[PDB]
């Protein structure tokens, strides 16, 4: 499925993802198309930090979401 | 007015889900308009 990830600047990256992917492989994908290191990543979806051992079934992130990626 | 001033940061706190504009206002004050900044008062 699809899922969106904005920067504070404004920059939408789209990324290939699955229902049971983790928050680790997601921040893996984000380093593949931007160069962020995953150290430096936070994703916040719903008011909420996402924790690297969690899956995106597990915070009900489903076709099209968008979450959001502020740096450290 | 920081309602105004902030109107673009207050859009991008919601967006990820922040929703008390009180809260929200003070930490960006208290941040000088930084989302990132402010992000660990908000968590």
């Amino acid at each position: 499925m699809q899922i969106f990830v904005k920067t504070l600047t404004g920059k939408t990256i789209t990324l290939e993802v699955e229902p049971s992917d983790t928050i680790e492989n997601v921040k893996a994908k984000i380093q593949d198309k931007e160069g962020i290191p995953p150290d430096q990543q936070r994703l916040i979806f719903a008011g909420k930090q996402l924790e690297d051992g969690r899956t995106l079934s597990d915070y009900n992130i489903q076709k099209e979401s968008t979450l959001h990626l502020v740096l450290r | 007015s920081p309602e105004e001033r902030y109107e673009h940061q207050l859009r991008q706190l919601n967006d990820m889900g922040f929703f008390d504009f009180d809260r929200n206002v003070a930490a960006l004050r208290r941040s000088g308009g930084s989302v990132q900044g402010a992000l660990d008062s908000l968590l």
